[PDB]
């Protein structure tokens, strides 16, 4: 299958016609997208087969042929681009300053940008073009709209 | 049965589209994964 880096979409002719459920990163010969998305079933690229290797419904990330390689952090100041990759739709590079998300156990940035669903794993850049992590999991605040938190795994 | 298609590089697009807020929001994270705002 291809296994050249840059981002994919991920499809599925289960439901009515081919749909988009989400969009992930292949890098260093691994693909990460977001839990959610695929729920760890296994992938196909072109005849080739992907399978995971690493899962946290919690983190809600996915790797597949590979351990988690995607380690670059927001410095907490700069804006950044989520590259968004919309179902029927050509991918987009959109700028924007992060917001925080607060926790209990530490703070994370948060992209406050509104796309489909099917957009789900799509990556959040740095301006050297490296993955900060991976938009689609995150909260609909008091005036409805939504914010995704910068989901980053740990590269072990 | 899910399959996947590339859809482009990953590079930073100088003069690309700017926009969105950025929110600064108290939020607790579940054993589900699920983010919810603290009020
Ligand atoms: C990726 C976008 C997304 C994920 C979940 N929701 C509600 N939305 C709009």
């Amino acid at each position: 299958g291809e296994t050249t880096d840059g981002v994919y979409r991920v499809m599925t002719r289960r439901l009515l016609g081919s749909t988009q459920v989400g969009v992930g990163v292949m890098q260093e010969g691994v693909f990460h997208t977001m839990w959610h998305v695929t729920k760890g079933a296994a992938l196909r690229s072109g005849e080739g087969r992907l399978d995971p290797y690493w899962g946290d419904v919690k983190q809600d990330l996915v790797s597949y042929c590979g351990p988690w390689k995607l380690d670059a952090a927001w410095d907490g100041l700069s804006e950044v681009q989520l590259l968004a990759v919309p179902p029927g739709e050509r991918a987009k590079n959109i700028q924007t300053l992060p917001g925080i998300f607060k926790t209990k156990d530490g703070d994370i940035g948060a992209v406050a940008l509104d796309y489909p669903a099917g957009t789900s794993g799509s990556p959040i850049l740095d301006k050297c073009g490296r993955v900060i992590g991976l938009y689609g999991n995150g909260v609909v605040i008091k005036n409805g709209s939504y914010v995704s938190a910068i989901t980053q795994g740990k590269r072990e | 049965d899910m399959y996947i298609e590339r859809a482009g590089d990953i590079t930073w697009e100088k003069d690309a589209e700017v926009t969105g807020n950025s929110p600064r929001l108290d939020v607790a994270l579940d054993e589900s994964g699920d983010f919810s705002l603290v009020e």
